[PDB]
């Protein structure tokens, strides 16, 4: 990020917590009380469901 | 590995070959962020110039 007046260097570690997380935490899915995820498929108009 | 296996069994498969290009040497430029900030130069300027 920046280097101070002395040799000290300010990395992004020093000002934040970097972790690999979801884009949005709004939606949470459970299957029988277990953590899970899924896809909700919506059929296109004028298409056969089967 | 698959090409080796297909080199075996020449009675069935013939002329197998990649459709693409093999890896070629490339020139890699490593910009030292610490040195770049030590001078007044900015990464955007370096990349734009290059």
């Amino acid at each position: 990020l920046k280097v101070n007046q002395d040799g000290s260097q300010v990395r992004l570690r020093d000002v934040a917590k970097i972790e690999l997380g979801g884009e949005s935490y709004d939606v949470v899915a459970k299957f029988n009380g277990q953590p899970a995820s899924g896809l909700g498929i919506k059929l296109a108009t004028g298409a056969n469901a089967l | 590995q698959l090409f080796g296996m297909v080199a075996q069994h020449p009675d069935v498969l013939t002329g197998v070959r990649p459709n693409g290009l093999e890896d070629t040497p490339q020139f890699k430029i490593d910009i030292d962020q610490e040195k770049a900030q030590a001078l007044g130069v900015s990464i955007s300027d370096i990349n734009t110039t290059l």
